[PDB]
Order: C-alpha cells, then structure tokens, then sequence
C-alpha cells in the first residue's frame, strides 16, 4: 500500500523526465529555457564591457543550474529502477550505461569543475572553461532520443534527393556563370570585383538574397546582368527550403491520414487475447501441444499486430472490394447452378 | 528431457497419424476442427508458416520440437506483452480500469467466454477505485 | 408592421456591425482603414520636421475617429438589443458585459480624454497622449472574434510542432557552429569579429538572409566557410516559414474538401423534425410518456446533427461498402438455403 | 407533484409490462412497433443510451422520471433550434419562404405527413411577399 | 477552293494571333521580347551617360516596332473578320469594338505620334514623349485576357483570406511591439533610432529581412531583442509568400485530378446528337411536337453537358456505389420473395 | 569459370560507373569532391595573395586528377564492353560514340595538355589555362543522365507555367509602379534615385529582399511609400520560389503515391512468360501458325506491360466497381428470369 | 399565326388526352412509350422540369406554346454548337476527319442508327483528303 | 520462299475456313477454341488489333504474311526482354535465384505447367550456389 504508492509515484517521476507527455514537456521547456540562460549568459561573459557583470550572474546561475540537474539526475535513475527492468543495483547501472545517462553524469562533473575552478581561479581552468561552458548543449543534445530530428531531416532530404540536387545543379549553374559575367563585365570599372574569387563571393551573397552591400556591381551593364541572374538564382537557392518546408508538410498530412485510418486496434487486441490465452496454457502431451498452438497463435497475432502497423492504402480496399467482385461471381453461379437444378 | 520429448513426441503422432512425418495444412486443419474450429486456409497457411524454417510448408518433428523447446516467458516476449496493454492505456501511467478491460476483451479481437474473464479478473487485485494495474498482471502471467 | 420593421432594420445593423459578411466587411475593412491612418498619422506625429502638420491634421482625424466610433458604439448595443437576449435594460447591460464591448467603451471613454487633453494642453496629459494613442489597436484587436487567427497559428504549430521543433534545432546548431568557425578565422584579421557575441550577431544577421553588412568576413577562408555555413544556414532559417505556410495551405485544402463532403443536411433536417414533434408533445400519461420519447428524438437527433459536423473520412465508406459484403454474404446465403429448400 | 409522478408512474408501467423495474431494448422496441413503426436495433440502443446515466444499459424508473422533469424549453434548446433554422437560411436574415421551408419539411429528414405540415404552416403568418420569420416561429414553439 | 484555303489560312491567322497555342505562343513570346527590349532601351534613355546611343537605337527600334504592330493590328482585323461572325465591314467594326482592339489601336497611333514628335523635336511632344513609351506594356496588358492572371490572383487571395489575415495580423503586432521595444532600448546610444518612425522603418526592413544596413542596432540589449524579434518577424513575413505559392501548387494539382477525371466527353457526344436530332426536326402537328420535344431533348443534354463541367467528387462515387447499395437491397428482396413463391 | 567471374565483376565495375546505385552514389560522390576541390583551388588560384600556393597544390591535385580520371575512364571503357552491346573493338567503338563517353576523352586529353603546359609554362598556353580549369565542370555535367534535372525543372516550370506568369506578370507590375513613384518622390533629395534607371536598380534589389543598402529612399514618404510596395513585391518576387517548391514537393508526393499503387508485377509476368513461349515457338503449318499467335501474345502483354506502366487512377477503380455494377445488374436479371421460370 | 396556334394547340391536346389542360410526367411517359422509347422517371423529371417556368412541375398550354415560339436557330444555340463541335477538334483547325466523326457518333453518347449517319455524311463534302470541315456543316443544320 | 508462303498460305486457309480471306473476331476465337482455351471477346479484339495495321478490323493474308515475315530475334526485342527480366532483379547484379523464379513462372501473370518450368529449368546451369544468371537465358531463347 504505502510501497505500493511510492513505487507508483516514482513511476510518475519517470514519465515525467525519461517520457516526456503533457506537462512534463512543460517541464522539459523550463530546463531547456534555464540551459538557453545559461548559453546566452555564457555568450554575454564574452563581451568585455559586460563580462563582470555577465560572469557575476552566471556563477550563481551555474551554481542553481549544477543542483538542479544534480537532483534531475538521482531522481532519474531512481524512477528509471523504478521500471523492473532497471531496478536494484544491477538495474541501476544498466540505466547509466545508456549513453545519455553517461553524458549527463559527465556534463555534471564537468559543471562542478566549472564552478571549483571559478572558486579557485587557476590560470589553466579558466582558458578551459569556455570551452567546458559550451557542454550545456549537451542537455538539449540529449532531449533529442535516438537522433529523431536528425534521422527526420535525412528521411525527407532522402525523399526529395532528386529535386535537391535539381535545384542544387541548376542554382550553381546560375552562380557560377552569373559570377563570371558580373566579372568580366565590372573587372576594371569596380575594385571590388578584381579577383573572380570576389565575383564568387559577391555571387553568393546575392543569390542567397544575404546582399551585405561590400560589393555591389556599379557598370549599367554589370547592373543589368546582375539583375537578370540574381532574379534566376534567388529563385533557385530559394528552391531547396521550399521544398523541404513542403516535404515537411505533406509528410505531416501523411502522417495524420495515416493515424486517422489507423485499424490496428482490433488486431491489437486479438494479441492480446491470444497472448492471454498462452498464459493459460502454462492429458499432458495434449496440453503441451495446445501451448504449442497458443504460442503459434501469439505469434500469428503479432505479426497481424506488426502488418496493421503498416498504414492505410486506397490499393488495399481495391483489393477488398476486389475480393467482393470475385465474391458475387461465384455467389450468382452458385445460385444460377442451383435454381437450373430447381428447374430440373 | 526424455519424458519431455517423449511427450513432443506423441503430440506430433497425435497429429501427423501418418508417417509421413510432416504436417500439411490440410490434416492439421482437419485435427483442430475435429473439436469445432472451423478455421481458414489461410488461417492454415498463415500457422503453418510460422512454425516452418526452411520453407518448405510442412511442419517435421526437429521443427515442432524447436518451436515447443523454446520456453514461453522471454523478455521480448514480455515487451510485447507490455507495449500491446500499454496499447489500450490512458495517459500511461500503467494502470488500467475494470470496465473498459472488460469491454475491451468482450468486444475487441477474439471474444473470449465470460467465465475466463470473469476468472481472470478475479484472479488480481480488481480493488482500489476501480483501477487495476497491468504491470502485475503482465508479471503473473509470464511466469510460465 | 412599422414596429416589426424597425426591429427588422435594427436586427440588419446587428448583422453588418457584430455578424460581418459581404458588404459589412467592406464596412469593417472602412473602419480599420481609419484606424490604420490614424496610427500612421500618430507615428507620423513623433517625427520633428512633421509634427506640426502630423498633429495639426490628427487632431481632426481624431475628432471624426470618436465621433464615428460613438456612433458605431451606441448602433451596436441597439442593434444587439434587437436579438432578443440582449433585449431591454438587463440585456443591454449584459452585453456591455461582453469583453470587446467593454474593451470598446475604454478604449472609447480614452479617446474623449485624448481630444479633451489636446485641447487643454496638459502636460501630464501631454506625455500619456501617445500611450493613449496607442489604444487604437484595440479596435483591430477586437475585430479578431475569440482570438481566432491566434487559434489558428496555434493549432498548425502544434500539428507541426516535431518538424518545426527540428528545424529549429539544426538551424540553432548551425547558426552556433558557423558562428564560432567564422569568430575563429576572423577573430584577428576582422575587428568586428572581436568577441563571439559580435560573431553570433554575424551569424544571425546572415542566416536570416538580412544582411545589414556592418559586420561581414573578410579573409579568404573565414569567407568560404561563411558562404557554406550560410548556404545550409539559410535554407534552415528559411524552413519555418516554408513549413508554416505549407500547413496553412494544407489546412485549407482539407477544410474545402470537408466542406465538399458535408452531409450534415439531412440528419440537420431531421433535427428540425424532431425539435417540431417535441413541440407538437408540449390519456394523460401516454401524451407524457409520447412527450418524453419526443425529447428522447430530439436528443438523438442532435447527436446525429454533431457526428455529421464530424468531417468525412474515407474509412467511413470503407466500412460502409464493408457493411454492403456482410449484406451480401448474408443475402446470398439466404438464397442458397431457400433454393435448397426449393430443391427439397 | 404527486399528480405528475402518479403519471409518470403509470406511464413507465405501461412501458415495462413486469415487475423487473428497467426498460431493456426489446421490451422498448416491441411496445413502440405495436404502434406500428418497426424501428432499429441500433436505434433502441441510441434511444436507450440517450436516457440511461449510469452505463447499465437500461432505463430505471429514477432515469425516467429525472429525464422527463426537465422542461422541454430550455436556454440551451432555444439555442439549438435557432442554429439549427439558421443552418438552413438565406443571408442569415431571420426569415425564410414558404416554398423552401415547405421542400425541406417534406424531403430532408424526417419526411412529415402534409397535413401537420400545412397546419403548422397555417399556425404562423405566412403572408408578407412569401417570406416568413423563423424568430416568431421559435418563440412559440418554445412555450411549452 | 482558292477562296476555301484563302479562308482557312486566314482562320490559322487568326488562330495564332487571337488564339495562342503551341507555336503561336512562341509568336507571342517574341513580340513580348520585342516590348521588353523596348522598354529596356527607354529605361536606358533615362541615364544621360548613354542617353545618346540608347535614343539613337530606340529611334530604330520604335520604327520596327511600329512597322511590327501595324502588320499584326492590320492582320488580326482580316483573320477575325474570317471568324463569320466579324465578317464584312460591320464584322470587323464589331472586332475593333473589342476594348483591346481599340486599346491596340490608341497604342499604335501613340507610338506614330512618338515617331514623328521624335522627328520634330517638338519640346512639349518631347516631355510627353517618356509617356507615351509608358504606353507600350499595354501589349502585355492585352495579352492577359479578362484580366485572366487577376482573376487567379484574387482567386487563391480568397480561398487563403482567413490565413493570409492571420499572418498580416501577428507580423504586423511583431513588427509594432519589436520596433517600439527596439526603439526603447536604443533611442539614446544610436541616432539613426532617434524616432519611433525610424524604428518602424528599421522593423520594416528587418523583418522583410531587406536588411540595408542603414539602420542597425547596436547596443547589446538592442541586439538580442532585434535578433529575437528577427527571428519571429521574418517567419511570418515570409508566410504569405508561402501561403500563396502552396495555394498555387494545390490548385495546380486539384486541376491537373480534375483533368484526369473529365468524364464529360459522352454527355458532350450526347449533347452534339440531340443537336443534330433538332436540326433533323426542322402530319404536321406530329412533326412539330416532335421538334419541341427535339428543342427540350437539347436543353436537357446541354446541362448535362454543363453539370460534367463541374468536376469530380469523391461523394459522387459514394453516393454512386450507395445506389449500388439500395440495389442489392431491392434485388435480393425481389429475389427471396419469388423464391418463397416457388416454395409454396 | 575463371572467364566466367571475370566478366561478372567487369559487369559489376560497369554497373558503379555507368549505373549508379547504393555505395556506387557513394563512389561518384567521392569524384564529384574531388571535382568541387579542384574547381575551389583553380578558384582561388585567382587571388594573388594565394595565386602562389593555390597553384602548387593544384598541380599536384590535377596530376591526381588526371591520374584517377584515366583510370576511371579505361575501367568504364572495359566494363561497358562486358555488356555484350559494347563487347569487342566495334562495341568499344560504339561505346566511345556515347556523347558523354567522348566528353570524357575530350576533357582527359584537355586536362592533360594543362598539365603540359604548366610543366612548360607557354604564355599562349598558360592564357588558355584558366579556360583549360573550366573543364572540369564537365563532369558533373556529365553525371546528369540525359539532362534529367533539366528536364524535371522544365516540366514543373510547364505544368505551373500560368501561375509561374501570373507572379511574374504581377511582380513586374509591382516593380515598375513602385520604382517610379519612389523615384518621383525622391528624384530631388536623394540623389541616388537620380535617374530612373538607378530606382529600378533599387526597387530589383529591394523587391528580391537583396537590399544592398547602396541606394535607399530617404525622404519619410519616399519611405512609406517604400515600404508598403516593398511588402507587395516581396511576396510576389518570393512566390515564384515557392509555387517551384511546392511543385517538387506535389510531384514527389504523386510519385509516391504510383509507386504504391503498382500494379505491374502480374502483367510484367504475363509478358516475360509470353516471351517464353514466343521463344518455345522457334504439322509444320501448324506449329508456324502457332509461333505467329505466340508473337501476337507477346506484342499484346508488351502493351499490357506498357498500360501498367501507366500510372493508377480513381477513375480506374470508378470505372471497375462501375463494371461491378453492371454485373450485378445482369446477374439478378439472370436470377429472376430463371426463377419465373420455375414458378411456370 | 392561326394556323401555327393551331397546331401546336393540336399537338398539345394529342399529349393531354383528356381536359386537364397540363402535362404530367407520367401521361408524358406513356405518350412517349406508345412509340416504344422506355425513359426512366428521372427523364420524365428533367424533361419537364425543362419546359416549365413556373416550378409547378406541369407544362401547361401556354409554356409548350412559348417553347415552341422561339427559333432553333439562335445565336447562344450557334455558339453553343459551335464549342461542342470544338470539343472534339484536333489542333483547333475547324476541320474533323470522317472517320473518327463516325466512331464517335457511333460510340459516344446517343448512339444513332448508321443509315442517318450515313446519310449526313453524304449530306455535305466529305472529300478532300478525309477532312471536312465542321463551320459549313454548322451553317447547315442551323438554317432551318 | 514459296515453301514458305505455302505454309503461310496453308495455316491462313485453317484459319479462315472459307474465301473470306480475312480473320474476324467470331472466327478466330471457335478456332482456338476448338483446342480448348476459351478465351474472352476482349481478347479477339485486341489479339486481331494487334495484327491489323490498316485499322478495319480483319487480318488478310498480307496482314498475316507480313506479320510472320519478321523474325522473332530482334534487338527491340532482346532489349525488351532484357529488361522485363530485370524487373524482377536483386541488386541488378544478372543473376536470379532458381526458387524465386519457380515462383513467380507458377504465381506471376501466366501460370505455366509445372512439367514446363522444370524443363526450362534443367534445360540451363541451374547450379553455382542456387544462382544462375538471366543473360544466359537471353542469349539462349533469343537465338530461333
Ligand atoms: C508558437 C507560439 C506558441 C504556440 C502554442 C500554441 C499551440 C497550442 O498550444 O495548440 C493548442 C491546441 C491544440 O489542440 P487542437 O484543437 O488544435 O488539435 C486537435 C486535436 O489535436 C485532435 O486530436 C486532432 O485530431 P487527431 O486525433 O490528431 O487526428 C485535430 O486534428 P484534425 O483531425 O481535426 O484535423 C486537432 O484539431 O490548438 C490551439 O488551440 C492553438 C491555440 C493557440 C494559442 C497560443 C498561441 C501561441
Ligand atoms: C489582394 C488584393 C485584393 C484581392 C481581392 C480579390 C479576391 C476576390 O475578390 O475574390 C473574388 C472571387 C471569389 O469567388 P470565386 O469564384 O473565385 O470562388 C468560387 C466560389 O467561392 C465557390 O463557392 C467555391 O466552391 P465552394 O462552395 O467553396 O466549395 C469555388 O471553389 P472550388 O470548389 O471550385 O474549388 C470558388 O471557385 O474570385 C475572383 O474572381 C478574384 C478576382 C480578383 C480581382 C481583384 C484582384 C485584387
């Protein structure tokens, strides 16, 4: 009872920080906003007519940050052995083996050695405490599991590979041969295109629509060139965040017609049942090979678990309905065969 | 294991009654639908091919005895036990109430008899408001 | 007959005031024009070199602007009156309850107080009449019912909150990245690129693709790791909005092919019936009981006339043309089993 | 009240035939077919559920008694009634024709006999260049 | 024969200038290059530095250019006289009631009038004469017809309003709020932000991400706001873009399905028979009935012709296959009734 | 055996040169790279301040990349004769007569005689060189089959070309309008905006988001007017971008959803299994007839094979549970004709 | 116009068949079905629907008389023809081939019998190298 | 070639069965139905499309001869092949497993008799670890 509610809470503790759902991104969105403080103040520590003040706050702000995710760290493995699966000693180091726990154990020391060498002030702590600042990232670094992002960005950049590199090809066409006319054209009028590597850069800048200003064609003739080939090439390094802002979007409505024609329930639950019945099953050999059976059966119902996981198809009711074609073929010959026999 | 092959034995024997020595869909249809089954080809087809490993579509005796040798309580076993109730779960806090349970295993897949789930929910805790948790279910009935 | 059209009139300006459609959105799209050159005549007021004729012609416009909205207030509350909720005193004050008509007599009683202040010349008065210019917003504010844009950039935030979240986080890792190469590089040979913080402002002026130019790399490398760093940057800066606008367009998409399928007229229609035959219901007992039932319909009914608000789904079909198998199989068996019973 | 749980009484004797105290789908579907309408399994079981609170699946004298003190003019029915007029309105100006509420009235829907129809038509004003408040039509049939 | 071909080539006359297709907009692509050299070397007139060469050439090309235009106007009058229905005098006096005939017309006479003030050197011809250059975009005016592009624009304008006010309205709170605080924090350290106009103007150019550089913000503070602001404005400056590309790309692709599901070539076919039935029709009063109901058998088949132009609907086939459904019903029915009658 | 593996791992060379698929990507990446660095250092071989150690080791990479190349290019000759199309000195010949294979020669022999001529240091040569560099590009060139990417571009440009020039058409509006009335209002306090040429300048870089800052309107209504066109032009200069992007995005969705539904499998089947009894054909009138039938069953499934290649449509299943239809209809006719028959 | 009023007062009173002095759809059904045409209901439906301008759902004596007043040849019909002629073109060229005419007026829509189509076919010049143009056939069937 | 034309001319006289001289639809489909196939309408239709070039419907002896005149070795052909047998490729490597392909000869598209595919598959190397290359296969049934 009283264990009983402990281990209930602790489980709680668990969704909140390993499974984030609900409030507990809430959570997770604090702890990302107090890392970003920390990042920006760290910036701020850099400018030198900030830097007392920009170092005064973020020791107190380190010291805050190191306790808090020093208690985020217990309580996560705490609630992590709540699970069964990583509890107990045994348990609990399993839970650090996971990759990420090692990096929060190491991002932690290496935040208390911050804060002892800001205490202490060695010369050669200090050089290295940027750097040991810039870990923090490592708690957002780790917010992502297993690479999510990441592994998404590559899905859709694999999906769209053909047209990325379409417009990739065509978009340096542009700048490449923009670049060079805009050169021959202003080589000796302007200084700043003496050089084609200058052309590239002033290329670049404008196409990706940057326009610093540093070079700017001057030459009626280079003005026109560049108007003509900055509108082509604005248009085709524009081309790629279209088409994965797009690619993102159609793959998101995918993703919600797919949940809506989710039928997996059914099945799931058949799983279930026949999962339940292998239970059951733990006459001898007769019994035995009933558990056989059941067990035949728990696998069956997994692999229907597996294949509704598989989303909807249009060709899949074609199919459907296709079986209630050949269906009435034979339900009419049959009942044709049979009113001929009446008929006789 | 001599008893424990002997009995695997005499259950491929109670199937086979041949000696062929395999298991075709057909004659294993007809043995489970000597209690009442009725079941499909497909049906057939389908637990055929989950025992087979070579491909073949018959079930010998090394395969019947690989597939029975295996014990039923096994940590992916458990996973998928655990993620299937976790399927049916409000707000994943890994308990589960009376009535939707029952709802559930009355309505959803293989409708099971009234007698076994009455049973089986007499068999826990169904106390505490109403609400049961699953993660003591899914220990008792791994436990082979 | 003239009672009955004064309130037909009074209900048509409650209908072009509180409910625009057609011409009363012209008539809103009139008011906010107002609005609007009343703000840029009050930003045109900070300038020196105009104030004098910026105020001068202000003060007019604000003196139309609360005669106007006088008008438009007294004609709202009338016109709400008309509805038959807000009818009468009490139904008068309870819609001055209303937020926006609230918001509208402040907003109103400030306007007073800023002509009133403009003609005394008071100078605390004089310091608030910007902030209380400032207020005007308050009518494009409330023009928005229930905060709906706001909703509606909600909702396709969250729906493509994953993906959003992901451009987020590489273009963040990208911007920090390139920032720091580029603050390396340049740390020495560019003044500019003195302290980190000046390489991130670098950095976020440029991935953004603004550009201002008062910072830019100038050695050869720091510019070629600045033009590749801002190829990827730019297109992960550029996402959101391309991933925004997709959902927008996506959105609109399904809410036109939702409003295709809308089949909700009939079961509407029967509804309505049934609202009529509860009506008709207001032996003793078996009237009641026919009442009850009546009402029992009319709940039904209303249930009905939400599930078709329900948009359509191509699942629903499915099932439908699946329930037309099962009428098959049965029908077909039927036959055979009297064919057979023929035969017989 | 006693009058009015005298009749409410009387009313759900009619209704249950027994003693058992709760009205079951089938005993509800065959006393309104005796009337002669032939109605849904699935629309006993709408009708049922629309009345039951409790999830039992059956309608107790108490639910029926709380369900018919309610009064059928409610704030809430007004407003139902006025969307759901609305709905079928051109410009959303209050009135509606005679000849298009006539159509709606006699094929979308519940198709009613032309008769009540014409009475209800007849009941309210029907003159003014063939176009007719729906608002008057609401506050009268709202009295209860 | 001679006249026959005479007729038909002037028909293809018409074709490619009155109805572009195929090559004929390889025609028309021509003559578009023609105005837009025209244009360009006007423009170039403007700078004195070349304003010699680019007039002495203009004089040139305006003498093609009229040559040009006065062959097409005099070829496309006789080419639409061949149409039948502006044949003879009063046919080709209706085609140049046409409102861009006329307009062609007054451009041609202008541009004459050009030439020859050109000749002269009259000074108030000269002045003029950058005027009535301005006129020769009234080629591509024409060329859209119905104000076709319009149209379109207006269209997804429509469809997306709700959305593109959504993001007109929080840009627009983004850039009020981000250059007022942007102001706040730099009215002091930075003069160019010594007005909110001119905060207003560096939030307008920041947002649009334009970027000149004129306005920047330099204390630090100033900076981090900017770059926050920055972020958000740009995202929702940039959606309207790409909420009006994406409607343009979904309507693309709904009229490229609705294309493909144009069924209405057999109710077309059937519309051209019951013509050709009318004309077959023109006992008396048999035949003349027999004409009526002709007339109203081609009444019927033209709105079929017209009701297939409406395009397909996933709820037409729904309801398409329901009928299928309520004939099942009937079918079986029929089908046990007869058989319960052979049993008996 | 021995042959017989030679010639398979030939064929398997062929297919990473000529037939890229999986790590041969990862092969013809690698050589892109080296390309890219090859065209960077000949790049910044311009620059003088590093004209000196660009070239040295770009000698040095050139000689590597003639080496690699040669290689490359003998390797492709061998491996595309294992084809048994290009087998022997006239298939190797054949080969050669690829366009891309003589390229390839053409720009070995090119890079070649620049090694050469760096060796020697010919001023007519080492003029030439630079054009020489340029070459390369030629194998990226190369590496689109067929100007696939050309093609696919063209194709979306085509399919959205209305839209394409309604944007164009309306953003051309825009900047001429809006650059004259900057221009008029700031043709006297700006000198910048001196000539009208120079506000198109400024309203091409302003409208493309580009704005260099060079010329920037002053004038507070120059400004405002500045602006407000400035939002105009932006979207419409930025929505051709998009509708390219959304078209990509559509396009790759359609050929995902055609993949998915492929139904070729079956009849590419029936064609291969025609084919072989086509090959079984080769009474001896009869069995030469048969052969003809068996070649008429192969050009049949060829064209089976072909209408399969042919994308799916929902017309098509319309059409199928349309023919479902008919069945239905005929069958009950069937039923109850025989069933009067036995009640006769 | 005594005569034309005449006849078409003769023709409507051989459609009426009695003093009703209106058409309905099932007394037109029948006339039409006595030469042999079996229409659906439907048909019935639109066919009246098309004459009628009052929405009463019968052709009175005075609607089949304004029918019948109007010309076939109008200007609206011309270019009504003239697109759905257009609707089949290749190129656009005001020129059809005799071949591909014949398929589709044998296959799409009403399918007519070969001996009215040959005899339109031979109506008008169906030489010059198998294009005849179909303006002149316009102007043809048009006149009247 | 007037043995050649003799067998042409002898199986078009089979064929016809008459002085017709051309192949109809009706025709063709009793013919080969004689030997027990029973083909579909659709399938005269297109199996005599196939052959026709002049677009009347009717394959004549010209038709015929000049049908049977070209060789059924063709580069069009062994291209064609070539890559309807890629269609079911692993990795496009040339090679394909033996079971795969007995698969998809008994499955796939045209079902062949079983005494037909061994024979096929006897007929070329079915060794070398289960793999036996398709350019073999070709280059064999490619040669007449
Ligand atoms: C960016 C700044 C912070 C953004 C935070 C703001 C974002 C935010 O907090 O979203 C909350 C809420 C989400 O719930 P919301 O009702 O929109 O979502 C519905 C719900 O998710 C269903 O589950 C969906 O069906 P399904 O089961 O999946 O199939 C259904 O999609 P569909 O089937 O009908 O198509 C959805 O409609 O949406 C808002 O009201 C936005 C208010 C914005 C107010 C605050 C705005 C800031
Ligand atoms: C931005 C500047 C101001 C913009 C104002 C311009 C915007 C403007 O005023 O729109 C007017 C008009 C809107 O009516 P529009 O005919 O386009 O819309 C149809 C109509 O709405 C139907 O109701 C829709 O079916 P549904 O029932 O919903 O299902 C149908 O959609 P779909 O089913 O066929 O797919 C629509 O086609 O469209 C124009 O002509 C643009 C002329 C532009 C001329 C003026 C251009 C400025």
């Amino acid at each position: 009872r009283r264990n009983v509610k402990y281990r209930r809470v602790q489980n709680y503790l668990y969704n909140v920080l390993e499974r984030p759902r609900g409030w507990a991104f809430i959570y997770h969105a604090f702890v990302f906003l107090l890392v970003f403080g920390c990042l920006i103040l760290s910036v701020f520590s850099t400018i030198p007519e900030h830097t007392k003040l920009a170092s005064s706050c973020l020791l107190i702000l380190e010291f805050v940050m190191i306790v808090v995710f020093g208690l985020e760290f217990i309580i996560r493995i705490w609630s992590a052995g709540c699970c069964c699966r990583y509890r107990g000693w045994q348990g609990r180091l399993r839970f650090a083996r996971k990759p990420f726990c090692v990096i929060d154990t190491i991002v932690l020391i290496a935040s208390i050695a911050v804060v002892s060498a800001k205490t202490q002030g060695n010369i050669f702590a200090t050089s290295a405490l940027r750097s040991l600042r810039f870990l923090q990232i490592l708690r957002m670094v780790r917010m992502d599991r297993r690479g999510g992002t990441w592994k998404l960005l590559g899905s859709v950049v694999y999906a769209h590979s053909k047209e990325l590199i379409t417009a990739w090809y065509i978009g340096f066409l542009v700048l490449i041969f923009s670049s060079f006319l805009v050169y021959l054209v202003e080589k000796d009028a302007n200084k700043e295109f003496s050089t084609y590597a200058d052309a590239l850069w002033w290329g670049t800048i404008t196409l990706t629509t940057i326009g610093y200003g540093d070079k700017t064609p001057l030459t009626w003739l280079g003005r026109l060139l560049s108007a003509g080939f900055a509108l082509l090439g604005i248009s085709f390094f524009a081309l790629p965040a279209g088409i994965l802002g797009s690619g993102f979007a159609l793959k998101v409505q995918e993703q919600h017609r797919q949940k809506h024609f989710e039928k997996r329930r059914n099945p799931a639950a058949n799983l279930i049942q026949c999962v339940w019945r292998s239970y059951a099953a733990d006459t001898p050999p007769l019994k035995t090979v009933i558990r056989a059976i059941r067990i035949m059966k728990f696998h069956v119902a997994k692999r229907k678990f597996k294949e509704t996981l598989r989303p909807y198809d249009v060709k899949d009711v074609i199919e459907q309905y296709s079986a209630g074609h050949l269906d009435m073929l034979c339900r009419i010959k049959s009942l044709q065969t049979r009113v001929d026999q009446i008929l006789g | 294991t001599e008893e424990q092959i002997a009995e695997f034995k005499e259950a491929f024997s109670l199937f086979d009654k041949d000696g062929d020595g395999t298991i075709t869909t057909k004659e294993l249809g007809t043995v489970m639908r000597s209690l009442g089954q009725n079941p499909t080809e497909a049906e057939l087809q389908d637990m055929i091919n989950e025992v087979d490993a070579d491909g073949n579509g018959t079930i010998d005796f090394p395969e019947f005895l690989t597939m029975m040798a295996r014990k039923m309580k096994d940590t992916d076993s458990e996973e998928e036990i655990r993620e299937a109730f976790r399927v049916f779960d409000k707000d994943g806090n890994g308990y589960i109430s009376a009535a939707e349970l029952r709802h559930v295993m009355t309505n959803l897949g293989e409708k099971l008899t009234d007698e076994e789930v009455d049973e089986m929910i007499r068999e826990a805790d169904i106390d505490g408001d109403g609400q049961v948790n699953y993660e003591e279910f899914v220990q008792m009935m791994t436990a082979k």
